[PDB]
């Protein structure tokens, strides 16, 4: 296992130093103090830092197997880089980490912090891990121990101690290593990393969830930077929907659906991606931010006018829409429409039907929807009605 | 709004994704909801 | 606690209709006042 | 056999108002405001 991440996965870091006048005391344009940097690191006479250039690519170093408070459930993670491809990713998680293939995945891309654990809210994320543990499927959700996610690491630990017999929920946890709150614990002296967080002070970088069971820290060589990891969620997700298994009863493929719920530009750039890459998304009514945006704009049938979009941007998000600039509220609009452009890949989860199995009924819709729309759908009279 | 027992304003107008807070920023007023018998805003508190 | 959860879930939704649908029927009356308003600017 | 075709009738029929005439007032609800609509598109 060791020799396969040492011989496959790599690491990056800041070697041109692009010390930026912005920036606070002297460090590299990724972030990192020069005193914290690789060993022979020239210095850039360019301006302009990328991390497709201005970075080299190095073997990985923090790996194994995470432990979390004193004798709590070991977990696993592993620091990988956002080049990385899906195709080895995968085998990782399948072949060299005891993964079951999934019978689905759910890609929950909601508030990354201050989330309302609120009761509609929670039953429906206790339904949404019930449904991921009953079809034996995957949850991909962010890593930090934060908000949304935070709740869901506590429903799985709460699912995994009431059913121990039952099949095992994997959770996995993909963050950005330039985030990682306290780090120099996950790097190697087999080896049990103690992320201890009892002790961590109040810093503004993330700190990972304890209960997910994989954490898949994506590094880009920087300190500082989120959105990292999204390019590597998008990659594994479009990977994960081609892949192709006789054992599906989805026509061959493994089902993918993407859950929204709140958000902001990040969320909105999450369902736009899934959007592109035909994932049926499904998003939750009364949660405010992005998803009520989603379900206002699909709830009306007009002619998709910028102004309508705008309306209703600064109705749910008046702060933001305020903040942000004139490009940038044109990006998002641009963004809203686009996922409009596609309404046939996309349910509401209505607050008005309030009732039971709501999650399974809107997972259900949204994978019938997506099986509709293809060339299956032709003759699949057998696959539809199995499904 | 918690002096007037005015939960569900609070919930639509205080407690919002758009604004930002932390859990010991509400201690006091954890305290005085306490004192106060305001079992929905102890309930609000603990949830937020 | 994790019982409990689930207690506490099962008494909150059977705790929870007619108020939904009259809340959802003005809903719908409003919309129709004021595209029938907006529809008589219009033409005025 | 008949008889029992007969008394799972009966039961089904007992089984069996509000929701009806809700979905009624919610369909004329929705055909008024498409009329509307369309007569404005049609002034406009």
């Amino acid at each position: 296992l060791v020799n396969f991440i040492q011989a496959n996965f790599k690491k990056r870091e800041c070697v041109f130093f692009t010390k930026d006048s912005k920036a606070t005391e002297n460090v590299c344009k990724c972030g990192y103090a020069q005193s914290q940097h690789m060993e022979g690191t020239q210095i850039n006479q360019s301006e302009k830092w990328n991390y497709k250039k201005h970075t080299k690519e190095f073997p990985t170093d923090a790996f194994g197997d995470i432990q979390f408070e004193t004798l709590g459930k070991k977990g696993k993670y592993i620091r990988l880089s956002c080049d990385t491809d899906a195709e080895i990713l995968y085998e990782l998680l399948t072949q060299h980490w005891h993964l079951k293939t999934p019978n689905l995945v759910i890609s929950v891309t909601g508030g990354a912090k201050n989330f309302a654990l609120k009761p509609r809210m929670r039953k429906i994320f206790s339904r949404l891990i019930y449904i991921a543990q009953s079809k034996g499927a995957w949850i991909l959700t962010g890593g930090t121990h934060y908000g949304l996610m935070k709740y869901i690491g506590e429903v799985v630990r709460d699912n995994t101690i009431s059913r121990s017999s039952e099949e095992n929920i994997v959770a996995i946890g993909i963050a950005a290593w330039g985030m990682v709150s306290n780090r120099d614990t996950l790097i190697r002296n087999y080896f049990l990393a103690q992320y201890l967080m009892d002790d961590f002070t109040r810093d503004p970088l993330y700190i990972l969830d304890n209960n997910h069971t994989h954490l898949l820290l994506v590094d880009n060589g920087c300190h500082g930077h989120p959105t990292v990891e999204a390019k590597l969620r998008n990659q594994l997700e479009k990977y994960i929907s081609e892949r192709t298994i006789q054992d599906s009863n989805y026509g061959g493929k493994i089902p993918i659906v993407c859950f929204a719920q709140g958000g902001g530009k990040e969320t909105l750039k999450a369902i736009n991606t899934s959007i592109k890459n035909k994932i049926p998304c499904v998003v939750v009514e009364g949660s405010g931010q992005i998803a009520d945006v989603i379900a206002s704009l699909v709830e009306v049938e007009d002619a998709l006018t910028s102004s309508a979009v705008k309306e209703k941007l600064v109705r749910f998000l008046p702060r933001t829409v305020s903040r942000l600039p004139e490009e940038e509220t044109e990006s998002w609009i641009k963004w809203l429409k686009e996922i409009l452009e596609c309404s046939h890949l996309l349910t509401v989860i209505k607050m008005e039907e309030a009732g039971d199995e709501i999650v399974s009924n809107a997972i259900s819709y949204a994978l019938y929807k997506a099986f509709s729309t293809s060339e299956q759908d032709k003759d699949n009279w057998n696959g539809q009605l199995k499904l | 709004l918690l002096e007037w027992n005015q939960l569900d304003l609070a919930n639509d107008e205080i407690f919002t994704n758009d604004r930002r807070w932390e859990s010991a920023d509400l201690q006091e007023v954890m305290f005085t909801a306490l004192i106060k018998d305001r079992p929905k805003f102890v309930r609000l508190f603990l949830e937020n | 606690g994790v019982m409990k959860e689930n207690y506490l879930v099962k008494i909150n939704t059977k705790a929870n209709e007619m108020r939904h649908r009259f809340r959802q029927l003005d809903t719908k009356l409003n919309d129709l006042k004021g595209l029938l308003k907006e529809i008589a600017n219009k033409i005025k």
